RNA sequence: AGUGAACCAGUACCGUGAGGGAAAGGUGAAAAGCACCCCGGAAGGGGAGUGAAAUAGAUCCUGAAACCGUGUGCCUACAACAAGUCAAAGCUCGUUAAUGAGUGAUGGCGUGCCUUUUGUAGAAUGAACCGGCGAGUUACGAUUGCAUGCGAGGUUAAGUCG
RNA sequence: AUCCGGGAGUCAGACUGCGAGUGAUAAGAUCCGUAGUCGAAAGGGAAACAGCCCAGACCACCAGCUAAGGUCCCAAAAUAU
RNA sequence: GGUGUAGUGGUAGGAGAGCGUUCUAAGGGCGUUGAAGGUCGAUCGUGAGGACGGCUGGAGCGCUUAGAAGUGAGAAUGCCG
């Protein structure tokens, strides 16, 4: 059973029972979420709808807000006696999937 | 006032500038003097007027 | 009041050498060699975060071309057909379908073939 | 401002009205910071030196030639970059003391004693008399007035038995009334001044 | 570092001479400084003993790096490599527990660092490597900004007691 | 934009359109005027390429649309009409 | 504090705000039930940098607020080892 959803600025493939990582959501851990836009409902027969499939949602539960591992961005110009250094860790949320549209 | 909580008045003391201590401070490597010439030497310069 | 330069330089230098683990020979053991090599790696990693996003797009595109030529199309005609029908699948999901669910890929290729049949 | 009076043991033998120009005048906090910093930099003995290039016992000869030897041009065995050479810009003997103008000295004295009074941290007592210099009796007196912190004991004049008895106690400092500084009052938690010494201080701070 | 010199230093050493001139501190609380045995010409070592500790044994507190070895998990004899970075199968492990750690066949991309230059990968300049040391300071004046006290006024110098 | 005050650095430039002199209407030559880039500018194109064509990098993404230049294989996209 | 809009390449050079070393004062602490130093780790912060744990080691050392400086090293055909 397949569904494809628009989350963040991207698209993900989805299934009942599996967990997904995603851009930060504005929902506290333990609460429920509804992904409104469904792109395709595969599985046995596919529903290939113009932009979205009419009336299908996907339900989940937020599990955890985290941070990714650290990236360092360092920049210098050879022979020009100058450099600049910066770090960065990225937020995410983890979501469990339950009941692709029915 | 207790001797373990001193505080000068705001704007009254400033720190200091130390030249020749690395590139990122702004004044390493020639310490504000530009490239070569009479004004880049120790004791360089012309008399007043 | 004199300030010995005791243990500050060794800490900084040992932080640099720890980033050079796994390099070849004197590039993981001497401080000057490791310093230069680590600077070059910083440059390469910043460059390659931006080049990654191009490599996977070319990979997806070539797999989609391969799959579509099996359904009577080429990449450019099939993309036009999907746009004229208002379908908005990524090139990532399209390639994933092309390898896993050939029947879904054929459903989509038929919709595109009917769209540009007008 | 009125403070309560005590005897070498007793109770509330009335009160004592002190000046309002000295003990009640709303302290000024930057003036006190300035006084403390000036006084602490005033106690230094800046006796420190080092040897520059020309004081090190050493050489006037050019050690090798200027060219040919495949070397680096050198000028003396005693240069700043040679092991054992002379120091560039070290410590020199210096002064470290300066003076603030006269009105702010007086303002800091008034302000620090007035702060002591505004928190019931000054304790007035009729007299401190002793027929012999005994530390034990001074400690009993000190507990008679329930004083359990660092204390400045401001005495009058040739009250020599009291100053002897109050020495040597590791919480206690002793000063006479013609010799109080700004740094003595700020460091102690309380002041134990006698009635005579209080009027004598009011006579000089005016 | 501090005197050239913390130690038998104006010494050893260098020069016909006048003169130039170093290096080199630390067992343990207490020598209790290893009786006796074994291999060995000896040096050195292994037991046994001293001692809180000997991997504190006189080259004796701590004991970093260059540099030299021994043992092993993973790779390597059709391959042109500024030596990494991004993608990645197989094998081997299992941590400050989290989108874990080591190695890595194979594929894309990619001409060190510093100085001086209109301009450098430069066949322009410097560096064998590792460690230590090694460069805008102070006195007295002049000016501006900030801050505090007095305000048509402000402030004392030498000196005297302390 | 103008006015008062504290602190500077620069006084060796280079190539490419355009318009003139010196030269032989030679030079990656030399000396002026006018616009841009380089200097002090990474990223795409031009095989490789300071100065030409497109475009100005605060950071993260295994999302999307375009510029100059391109679509038989190396090497992404038409063996298009 | 919210929300909008706009900005955030950089050599010479100007301006702002901080990190770390040693020493002084005041306060509150730790230590043979093991300080400083050394070594290893898969840890935290926007940067200089900060912790916690193991092993080694044997007697001293942090933290807060203010002060003072012989206060930071990769390069000089540098000096000593």
């Amino acid at each position: 059973m397949y569904a494809i959803i628009k989350t963040g600025g991207k698209q993900v493939k989805v299934e009942v029972g599996q967990a997904i990582y995603v851009e930060k959501l504005n929902v506290e851990a333990g609460e429920k979420v509804v992904f409104d836009e469904v792109i395709l409902v595969g599985g046995e027969s596919t529903k290939v709808g113009a932009p979205t499939v009419a009336g299908a949602t996907v339900e989940g539960t937020v599990e955890k807000h985290g941070k990714q591992k650290k990236v360092v961005t360092f920049q210098y110009k050879p022979k020009k006696h100058s450099h600049r250094k910066q770090g960065h860790r990225q937020p995410y949320t983890k979501v469990m999937i339950e009941a692709i549209n029915a | 006032m207790k001797l373990h909580e001193l505080k000068p008045a705001e704007g009254s003391r400033q720190v200091r500038n130390r030249v020749g201590r690395g590139t990122s401070s702004g004044n390493g490597k020639t310490a504000g003097r530009g490239q070569k010439g009479q004004k880049a030497r120790s004791g360089g310069g012309v008399r007043l007027g | 009041a004199r300030v010995k330069g005791g243990t500050v330089t060794r800490k900084r230098r040992k932080k640099v050498l720890k980033l050079a683990k796994g390099y070849y020979g004197s590039k993981h053991t001497l401080f000057k060699s490791a310093k230069e090599q680590v600077m070059n790696s910083y440059y390469y990693a910043f460059r390659d975060r931006r080049q990654k996003k191009r490599d996977f797009r070319k990979l997806w595109i070539a797999r989609i071309n391969a799959a579509a030529r099996m359904n009577g199309l080429s990449y450019s005609k099939l993309m036009h057909g999907l746009k004229l029908a208002e379908i908005d699948i990524n090139r990532k999901m399209l390639a994933d379908l092309a390898v896993n669910d050939a029947a879904a890929f054929t459903a989509l290729a038929e919709q595109a073939k009917d769209a540009l049949s007008k | 401002p009125n403070v309560a009076l005590f005897k070498q043991d007793g109770t509330q033998n009335g009160e004592i009205t002190l000046n309002e120009e000295i003990f009640g005048i709303e302290p000024n906090e930057s003036v006190v910071y300035d006084a403390i910093i000036m006084q602490r930099a005033s106690l230094r003995q800046g006796t420190h030196a080092v040897k520059n290039r020309s004081a090190v016992r050493g050489g006037g000869r050019k050690p090798w030639r200027q060219k040919g030897t495949g070397r680096a041009r050198q000028g003396s065995i005693r240069s700043p970059q040679w092991r054992g050479g002379g120091v560039v810009f070290g410590p020199t003997p210096r002064s470290y003391s300066y003076k603030l103008p006269k009105k702010v000295r007086r303002l800091a004295m008034k302000s620090v004693l007035s702060d002591k009074v505004a928190e019931n941290n000054l304790v007035a007592v009729e007299g401190l008399s002793f027929d012999a210099p005994k530390t034990k009796e001074f400690k009993q007196v000190l507990a008679n007035l329930s004083i359990d912190t660092k204390v400045l004991v401001v005495l009058e004049n040739g009250n020599d038995f009291a100053a002897l008895s109050a020495r040597n106690l590791p919480n206690v400092s002793v000063v006479t009334s013609d010799n109080v500084s700004v740094l003595d009052v700020v460091s102690a938690n309380k002041v134990l001044a006698t009635q005579t010494a209080l009027t004598q201080i009011e006579e000089v701070l005016a």
